[PDB]
């Protein structure tokens, strides 16, 4: 109706939903992700990439005493002007061999863990736009890049993102938002009178 | 903020010459006041005795219509004499030392009582000031005789400030006592007593004239050639208090005229109606107020900049015309009330006018975005732009100022024609409104123009061409029966700055569709009528609504103008340009189903691209490899919107056909430490990749070429992934065990070895590494400048079809052209690919390099960078430009946020291709200037070189590539075996690179690598031009080191063998070489 | 002009022609020779050609030398060339430099023979044919152009071999790391000097020219007080100020 119309009562909304079903598999049947609607056309609303967040029940399933929890968090803005705050969780494995049933980490391990996820994980972002970001993270391999680097300080098993949050966005940029999705325009019916 | 200010002395040391030509032209002014003091006077007289005096002289008088008749004119003369003083620029010391003449001025008041008190009737005030005129005008010329200067002074007929209804007397020096030098004009205004009036009938609503409109320009008009003195009295009261004053005169008239915002007129289709005497007005208000509280935005004692900074800022913010104005008094403050006039307002309560109704109301919208801009490009302290905002001239070109210009032909024919060509009302109250046709159809002309795009432009300019302000004594008036017409013009340019979000909106909707038409409804069908239609949309939404039809040649604003003036102005007239269909047709057409009409702003080829490398990219990450991929990601031109023959599926011969892109795997540490055996096991990788493919994925067509841009590493073998889209693809991976295997190889190399593996290493880097996030940056600026795809690809067939394009990396192409869009200033953003691609080439003539960088943020409007990192690029440009100062081997310093080094795209360019691109540059700027913007000019421009340029190798293929390179005027397919792609494409490129490559000391090779977006309608015609180095100019006796082909006819001296060296570039091109020629 | 048959300093004219081209309306191409010797492995009896035709393959200088052994009964080992970097695509060796394994003047070309009488012989010969050139143009044994520019080259957009490039990573890739496992066996034994001294050698270091280069690249607490001489210099400070 006037006064309140619909296109502008959305544009507002995030959605959750799972990353299972906006890819099709089961591997990530945790990590919930949210959408922004941006911009309403024809019936439809276009979104954008809005944060990520794991169900509560995956980092439960992945906490165990006798080891540590390394998480790190860093505040970075992207190659457009989006600012995230992106975390990072990460458990001290213990080697195979080891018979000591402790696998702790000695404090300026995790300082030197901690730093060289925030420095690499700074280094993934900014170097990066939201979508290139977004596709980096679905295939996981942001957490590989993390082992990688850390391997040679403690083993840590299951490194994780586990939670991005948009802080401020820049500007709209309806031929961003469009290049992100497809084109499109219509001529559409014309009165019969 | 330190410069500044000596900015400001050398301005003004540069623009005073106020010794020299000043105290001849005072003396030659003591001779005309001495003059009109012992002219004769002329006692009570009247009109059937005027016509009789006037009947037959050397002298008519001039008027305005119609030529008042004795019946309702029963008018009378009375010749008494009014004292003498100066005003304006002159009397405020604010003389420019203009070439084409600035003016001067005369006081002509008159008497209190020899004029009856009855101004407020049709014209005959201003009559009795044109007869009043016309005998100083006779009896001036018989002083003139009498004191014998007959030889070289001219006395004219003119228009004070282009109006048609103010005739002017002005002197012009023309060809001890002769003068031709300085400042030609002198010109002679009149003035009125301070009181002919009833003050509640000033306020520009009112009206007494014949059959109630008002009248503004006419109570404008006798307050005007009223008051020309008490500006002048509070003026210098503002100055006796003020002495910043004088300073801020002159550079902010420098700064309307730089911007050519002059106060000629503007009602009457002129650019302008706002100037000197306007601007030090509301500066003396904004002193003595500019707030609701009384809020002095200025004080009377500081420094000029900072009181040019303060009107600049306060006419940027303060809306004057469309909601509310701020009045100021004289004999003082200035409130803001919120009444809107619709007209450019400030207002009076001494004199009582309305001062800027000279000023119209477009004229003002668009100078409130240039003050707009200016304090934009004033208030950032990170880069030096007093050229910008001062020195430069942004008028001088017709073209680089507004985005489109429209030739409306108005073949009309006269005034008893004027009644069935025009499609307006004419009569009574239009005549009355606007004084004559030129503003009145100026005004309607802007205002159909507005109603017609809406949001589509952002702003739009009238300019009558061909206008003249002056006039013989021969005619009453200007009598110009000019292309058609009896008024002053002869053509119509309308000029339109846009908005490039919604040029091609194909649907320009007007209201809602309700059960009773609203009054919009009602004036939107008929303003648009058989176009104008009811549509449903697929949200459901009922609107008025008309649509276009968008095709590569035609921008859609064109049709919009074209059906907006053959609807609502006339009928017969043509509008015209073919400018922007040169400039758009010459971009190429590609081979799409239904690809002409699609639009020039449209990235769906593109977008398909994309789409095909997102499937392929998506089978990538699902194969598995020995190490996870880390980032497989495009770094293409044709994915950066770059691409010349924007991409069609199954086209082998287009050179940015095949787009790379890199792939990188997590960082094993069991990379081989070697650079060989790093090669050969990144195409292990890429072999256990492409057998994976053409395992599972079968549609998919692969295969592996040999990648030899970078030198001295010759296993570098990237494949080819053939889409079954039609789509090919450079596969490369990146290792992080490249950049520092490189490095220490710049580290133990040998002593004299270092800079030749350093640009070895920069060819790596503009490779790999820096075009990643150079691919990423101009993707998401091209979004936010919708304009830069079109004009790169226009900028890069500019370069082809001159056939610089084998030296000139794609990437620096691409940063020269961005550089006016990211830093527009002082003009606007490029809103045509006309605009763009002539502001760059404007840019590329008047950009030095020897003190000059091209340092540029890529950033949307409204990741900078900073104060430290714009010193630390002016530094190292510093630093290059002490290592080597004339431009030996380094000529462009382009750089940017993704590249402060600058060398990066820069380098391995010769000092001849470069000083071509500047030269050519400054051919066209200044061609451009000369001929103007035709449609020949524009020919001559893409005409391919015909220059200095010595070989001539023509060269033509078996088949013509524009069918297998799709760009129509039908591939849809691979072949069997992938060896057939080779006799599709063309050889010429890498032959000119291994021959350039062979001969790079001797003399350095060009050809055009697109080879029929310029040759030709087959696409055959390509040529390969030879230039001598410097050092072969001579006859060098044979040494070591001289790296030549060697054809000695004595002992001592050797010559080139010039025979044999173009026999053998026709045997490397056997087949397609075909004809030699030297200049 | 064509009597000049001999340089300043040791050189030779050797002049041939160029071939049919469908746009030029006697096309002739040089060839300047020096004969030089050293005592080294392949610098000792060859001669100097400076201006070499555009890519001259080994095939067509081997028809040359064997039609000068058709003609004019010369003796030529000529199964070689040397130094013939065309194009410049070998002016460095980035595989020597950057590593150490798998390894350890413009427009000029290297022509060697085995035999003294070989390059007296050929010599004079070219000479004599300089020296006939330089009297009469017309019938000179010329180039043959069975055309190896269109075949021996024209790879440019030719795709790479499967199992060719296959096999050529396969054996590349097996002999180096061969030999890094040999580097890497060296310097992790127990480097011994021959006097006693024992190398330090780090845990992961897997070469020793590493070792030496880590060198090249990698090529005093406080006091101001406490002492008897320091606090009376002091004093005398705060007494100078």
């Amino acid at each position: 109706t006037g006064l309140k119309s619909a296109s502008d009562a959305l544009k507002g909304r995030v959605v959750e939903v799972c990353l299972a079903d906006l890819q099709g598999s089961e591997d990530h049947s945790f990590r919930k992700i949210k959408l922004r609607v941006d911009e309403v056309q024809g019936k439809n609303l276009l979104t954008n990439f809005h944060g990520m967040d794991f169900t509560t029940d995956k980092l439960r399933s992945m906490v165990r005493k006798w080891q540590t929890l390394i998480e790190a968090n860093v505040t970075v803005k992207t190659s457009d002007d989006y600012v995230l705050r992106i975390f990072a969780i990460a458990f001290t494995r213990k080697q195979a061999n080891q018979v000591k049933r402790h696998s702790y980490a000695q404090s300026s391990h995790i300082r030197a863990i901690r730093k060289v996820i925030s420095e690499i994980l700074t280094k993934e972002v900014q170097g990066s736009t939201l979508a290139q970001l977004t596709s980096k993270l679905i295939p996981e391999v942001i957490n590989k890049e993390i082992e990688n680097a850390t391997k040679d300080i403690f083993p840590l098993q299951n490194i994780h993102v586990r939670k991005v949050k948009l802080l401020k966005q820049p500007k709209f940029d309806v031929g961003a938002l469009m290049a992100l999705h497809g084109e499109g325009s219509g001529e559409e019916k014309g009165k019969k009178v | 903020s330190n410069i500044f200010k000596l900015q400001i002395d050398e301005l003004l040391e540069q623009v005073k010459l106020k010794q020299k030509h000043v105290l001849k032209v005072e003396k030659f002014l003591h001779k005309l006041y001495d003059i009109l003091q012992e002219i004769p006077d002329w006692e009570e007289k009247s009109l059937a005795e005027v016509d009789s005096f006037f009947k037959n002289k050397i002298v008519s008088v001039p008027f305005v219509d119609p030529k008042p008749i004795p019946q309702n004119t029963n008018y009378k003369f009375n010749y008494k004499k009014p004292d003498i003083s100066l005003i304006g620029s002159f009397a405020l010391k604010a003389g420019i030392y203009q070439p084409n003449g600035s003016s001067i001025d005369t006081l002509l008041t008159m008497p209190k009582e020899l004029f009856e008190k009855k101004d407020f009737l049709n014209f005959r005030c201003l009559h009795k000031r044109s007869v009043y005129l016309a005998y100083l005008t006779h009896h001036l010329l018989i002083l003139l005789k009498k004191d014998k200067l007959d030889s070289f002074l001219q006395l004219e007929y003119s228009y004070f400030d282009n109006d048609p209804l103010l005739p002017i007397l002005r002197i012009s020096c023309s060809k001890d006592y002769n003068f031709y030098k300085t400042r030609f004009s002198i010109n002679l205004l009149i003035g009125f007593p301070y009181k002919v009036f009833e003050p509640k009938k000033l306020l520009p609503n009112r009206n007494c004239i014949r059959i109630l409109p008002a009248t503004p320009l006419y109570n404008f008009s006798v307050l005007s050639s009223s008051t020309h003195e008490n500006y002048l009295k509070y003026l210098y009261k503002t100055k006796k208090q003020t002495e910043s004053f004088v300073e801020a005169t002159v550079l902010g008239r420098l700064w309307l005229q730089q911007r050519g915002f002059s106060s000629n007129m503007s009602h009457s289709g002129s650019l302008g109606g706002f100037g000197t005497f306007e601007f030090t007005i509301l500066m003396a208000a904004l002193l003595n107020g500019g707030g609701i509280n009384s809020n002095k935005i200025l004080l009377h004692g500081f420094s000029s900049y900072q009181l040019f900074k303060g009107v600049i800022k306060y006419l940027a913010t303060m809306d004057l015309c469309h909601d509310g104005h701020l009045q100021f008094h004289s004999n003082p403050a200035s409130k803001y009330i919120d009444e809107g006039f619709q007209t450019p307002t400030l207002f009076d309560k001494s004199t009582k006018v309305n001062i800027l109704t000279k000023m119209t109301v477009s004229s003002y919208q668009i100078l409130k975005e240039y003050a707009g801009e200016t304090l934009r490009m004033l208030n950032n302290v990170v880069q030096d732009q007093f050229s910008n905002i001062f020195l430069t001239n942004i008028s001088r070109f017709d073209n680089l100022k507004y985005d489109l210009c429209y030739d409306v032909q108005l073949p009309l024919g006269k005034y008893n024609n004027l009644e069935t060509s025009l499609a307006a009302t004419f009569g009574s109250m239009e005549r009355v409104k606007f004084i004559t046709l030129e503003n009145f159809l100026a005004h309607k002309i802007t205002n159909v123009a507005r109603y017609a795009l809406g949001d589509r432009i952002k702003y739009i300019q009238i300019e009558m061409v061909g206008q003249k302000s002056d006039f013989p004594i021969t005619k009453r008036k200007v009598y110009s029966n000019t292309g058609g017409n009896h008024f002053n013009f002869d053509f119509v340019r309308v000029k339109l700055i846009v908005n490039p979000s919604e040029c091609d909106k194909l649907v320009t909707k007007g209201p809602a569709h309700s059960e009773t038409m609203s009054t919009e409804a009602a004036v939107f069908k008929n303003f648009w009528g058989i176009k104008s239609s009811l549509r449903r949309f697929k949200d459901g939404s009922i609107t008025h609504c008309c649509v276009w039809s968008t095709s590569s040649s035609e921008p859609i604003i064109s049709s919009i103008v074209n059906f907006a003036l053959q609807k609502h102005v006339s009928k017969k007239a043509q509008i015209s340009n073919e400018t922007i269909k040169k400039f758009h047709n010459f971009l190429p057409l590609p081979n799409l189903p239904s690809s002409a009409k699609t639009s020039v702003l449209n990235l769906s080829s593109f977008f398909n691209l994309k789409k095909s490398f997102d499937d392929l990219y998506k089978i990538i990450f699902q194969m598995k490899l020995p190490l996870s991929v880390k980032s497989i990601l495009p770094v293409g031109s044709a994915f950066r919107y770059t691409s010349l023959c924007q991409p069609v599926p199954f086209a082998y011969s287009d050179p940015d056909f095949f787009q790379d892109v890199i792939l990188e795997f997590e960082t094993s540490p069991k990379w081989p430490d070697e650079i060989t055996s790093l090669e050969k096991a990144k195409t292990a990788f890429l072999l256990k990749i492409q057998e994976e493919l053409s395992a599972n994925s079968s549609t998919y067509r692969s295969f592996f070429s040999r990648d030899e841009s970078i030198p001295y590493n010759l296993e570098i073998v990237t494949l080819n992934i053939l889409t079954p889209e039609g789509y090919g693809f450079k596969f490369r991976v990146l290792t992080e065990r490249d950049e520092i295997l490189y490095l220490r190889a710049i580290a133990n190399a040998r002593n004299e070895l270092k800079p030749e593996l350093e640009a070895t290493f920069l060819k790596f880097t503009a490779k790999y590494l820096a075009s990643v996030r150079h691919t990423r940056t101009l993707e998401n600026i091209s979004h936010s400048y919708q304009f830069y795809s079109p004009v790169v690809r226009l900028f890069k067939r500019w370069l082809d079809t001159h056939l610089l394009l084998g030296h000139i990396t794609d990437e620096l192409a691409e940063l020269i052209a961005i550089k006016p869009f990211v830093d527009p200033a002082p003009y606007f953003i490029p809103g045509s690919l006309e605009n763009g691609f002539l502001k760059v080439l404007k840019f590329i003539s008047q950009w030095n390099w020897k003190d000059d960088p091209l340092i540029l943020d890529l950033v949307k409007p409204e990741e900078r960078l900073t104060l430290a990192q714009y010193k630390g690029i002016q530094m190292n440009f510093t630093n290059l430009r002490n290592s080597d100062p004339n431009g030996t081997h380094l000529q462009f310093f382009v750089a940017s946020k993704n590249d402060p080094s600058g060398i990066l795209y820069s380098s391995g360019i010769p000092l001849p291709i470069a000083t071509r691109l500047t030269a050519l540059a400054k051919v066209a700027v200044n061609l451009l200037q000369t001929h103007g913007l035709n449609q020949q000019t524009i020919n001559l421009l893409f005409t391919p070189g015909l220059k200095d340029y010595d070989f001539v190798v023509d060269l033509r293929t078996p088949i013509g590539l524009k069918s297998s390179c799709g760009i129509l005027s039908a591939p849809s397919n691979f072949p069997e075996n992938l060896n057939d792609l080779s006799e599709k494409m063309d050889p010429t490129y890498q032959l000119v690179k291994y021959l350039n490559l062979k001969y790079k000391n001797s003399l350095i090779l060009s050809s055009r690598k697109y080879i029929g977006v310029n040759g030709g309608e087959k696409g055959d015609k390509n040529v390969i031009t030879g230039l001598i180095k410097p050092l072969f100019k001579g006859a060098h006796k044979f040494r070591v080191n001289l790296d030549c082909n060697v054809k000695p006819v004595d002992d001592e001296n050797v010559i080139l063998n010039k025979e044999a060296i173009f026999h053998e570039i026709a045997a490397f091109g056997n087949d397609m070489v075909i004809n030699f020629e030297t200049d | 002009i064509e009597d000049i048959s001999a340089m300043k300093n040791g050189f030779i004219v050797v002049p041939f022609k160029l071939p049919d081209h469908k746009a030029l309306p006697a096309s002739l191409h040089f060839m300047f020779a020096k004969r030089h010797q050293s005592s080294n492995s392949n610098e000792s009896d060859c001669l100097f050609l400076v201006n070499l035709p555009l890519l001259s393959n080994i095939e067509h200088m081997k028809k040359f030398v064997g039609q000068l052994c058709g003609k004019y009964d010369t003796v030529s080992h000529v199964e070689e060339l040397l130094y013939n970097d065309e194009f410049g695509l070998h002016e460095v060796d980035l595989s020597a430099l950057t590593s150490d394994l798998m390894s350890s003047p413009r427009n000029t070309a290297l022509l060697k023979f085995v035999d003294a009488a070989s390059i007296n012989n050929c010599w004079n010969a070219l000479k004599k044919y300089s020296n006939l050139h330089a009297k009469h143009p017309n019938e000179l044994f010329e180039w043959t152009y069975t055309t190896p520019s269109f075949t021996t080259f024209v790879n440019f957009y030719k795709p790479l071999d499967i199992d060719y490039l296959k096999e050529d990573i396969h054996t590349h890739m097996a002999i180096f790391e061969q030999r890094e496992a040999q580097a890497q066996e060296d310097v992790q034994s127990s480097i011994v000097d021959e006097d006693g001294f024992t190398l330090v050698v780090g845990k992961n270091t897997k070469s020793l020219n590493s070792i030496r280069k880590k060198i090249l690249n990698k090529n005093k607490k406080a006091k101001k007080d406490f002492y008897r001489f320091q606090v009376r210099e002091r004093k005398k400070q705060e007494i100078n100020q």
